[PDB]
């Protein structure tokens, strides 16, 4: 048996007074979630291009919790739909970050790509990064994933930059907000957003305020 | 450069003053074909040169140009450099070759408009309040032309002094310009009339644009 007592105001209710409805409760998904002892605790993905984005590297930098041990290892793999383009596979250990050393418990891998499909609004190219967890010689302890999109967002001499174009933002603030639900998001009302929104020429959307 | 006394007149009676080098070569095709030749740089030299040798020590004198539509050539670069090594009490501009080259401080646009953009291939004259905020610009603004004021004309004129007002970087400009060349000729019975060109058997000759 779960109890969990919710307070409608609390000190933080001083840092949340956006203009909409006021309103409290558990409005988000509850769930559970099994991890083993030894466990992906965290992994960044970055993607970094030449001038004219014909080449990209993909880092992958991972973290671990439990007992270091010689024989664990990461691998990173990128996938476009159900081709394998990249791989990289390495024990944990970074390289040295200052005089007492590097972190033992984090290893970093980089992938090549060649001739990349890049993400935007106008052609959402994905790939598929797999993070696996396991042993030298292959036994999986646990996967997480993510989906990937090569791109590049820059600052440069005035003008904001995708992927070396500059971008002219079409966009709309949205709330999550539901007639009958109040501040519950389901997936069919984000959907029809979403097609809407892409509809009327939409690129674009903030997370007003949160 | 003007007749010597017309400066002692602006430092004394106030006005502030651009001294231009006597070099405008508009006829060329295309416009800098010898501001770009290196054997028409001991000539556009020495009337840049001679003219700050001249007028220096005038106070009236705030900015020097370095001509008039003539392109932008490599001889431009050259020439502005050596008054900015010579004399850095003063900005120079040079609105050829678009108006906003390596070859001037200040963007110095002819009759850019205030609103319209104007977007010529290689030399285009953006709206002066787009010009501005060009990606990586930084430069003043002051217009070395505007509101050609041939015959009945001056029309916007208002708009231009809003933008001005309204906008830190946009400084000014000169109006083009301030007395009709018209010259006199005489009719039978000596009474004098206004002539402009053509009315002396000149030709080929553009009218009544000297007006
Ligand atoms: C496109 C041409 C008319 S050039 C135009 O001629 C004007 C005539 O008064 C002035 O001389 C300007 O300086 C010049 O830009
Ligand atoms: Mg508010
Ligand atoms: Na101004
Ligand atoms: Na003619
Ligand atoms: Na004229």
């Amino acid at each position: 048996r779960l109890a969990v007592m919710v307070l409608r105001w609390s000190d933080g209710s001083y840092l949340e007074d956006q203009d909409m409805w006021r309103m409290s409760g558990i409005f988000r998904d509850v769930s559970l979630l099994h991890k083993p002892t030894t466990q992906i605790s965290d992994f960044h993905v970055a993607t970094r291009f030449n001038d004219d984005f014909s080449r990209a590297v993909l880092e992958a930098e991972v973290q671990m919790c439990g007992e270091l041990r010689d024989y664990l290892r990461v691998t990173v793999s990128l996938w476009q739909g159900e081709t394998q383009v990249a791989s990289g596979t390495a024990p944990f250990g970074g390289e040295i970050i200052d005089e007492r050393g590097g972190y033992a418990d984090r290893v970093t891998l980089r992938l090549n790509v060649e001739n990349p499909k890049l993400w935007s609004a106008e052609i959402p190219n994905l790939y598929r990064a797999v993070v696996e967890l396991h042993t030298a010689d292959g036994t999986l302890i646990e996967a997480e994933a993510c989906d990937v999109g090569f791109r590049e967002v820059r600052i440069e001499n005035g003008l904001l930059l995708l992927n070396g174009k500059p971008l002219l933002i079409r966009g709309v603030n949205r709330h999550e907000h539901h007639p009958l639900h109040g501040q519950v998001m389901d997936e069919q009302t984000m959907v029809q957003d979403i097609l809407l929104m892409k509809q009327n020429n939409f690129n674009a959307v903030r997370c007003s305020h949160y | 450069p003007n007749h010597p006394l017309w400066y002692t007149l602006c430092d004394r009676y106030g006005l502030y003053v651009v001294d231009e080098a006597n070099i405008e070569t508009h006829g060329m095709v295309p416009m800098n074909r010898l501001t770009d030749d290196p054997r028409w740089l001991p000539a556009m030299s020495e009337r840049v040169t001679r003219m700050v040798q001249r007028d220096r020590n005038h106070p009236s004198v705030i900015i020097w140009s370095l001509g008039s539509e003539s392109g932008h050539g490599a001889n431009h670069d050259a020439l502005y450099r050596w008054i900015k090594s010579v004399d850095p009490s003063r900005p120079v501009q040079y609105e050829g070759g678009g108006a906003d080259t390596t070859a001037t401080d200040i963007i110095c646009p002819m009759y850019a408009r205030v609103d319209e953009d104007q977007p010529f291939p290689a030399v285009p004259k953006w709206s002066i309040k787009k010009w501005l905020s060009l990606p990586g610009e930084t430069r003043p603004l002051i217009l070395c032309e505007y509101a050609h004021a041939m015959g009945n004309s001056l029309g916007g004129f208002a708009k231009y002094w809003q933008a001005f007002r309204q906008y830190p970087r946009l400084q000014g400009g000169f109006v083009w310009d301030w007395v009709d060349q018209s010259l006199i000729k005489y009719d039978e019975n000596g009474n004098p009339w206004s002539a402009y060109g053509g009315d002396f058997g000149d030709t080929p000759n553009d009218r009544q644009f000297c007006m």
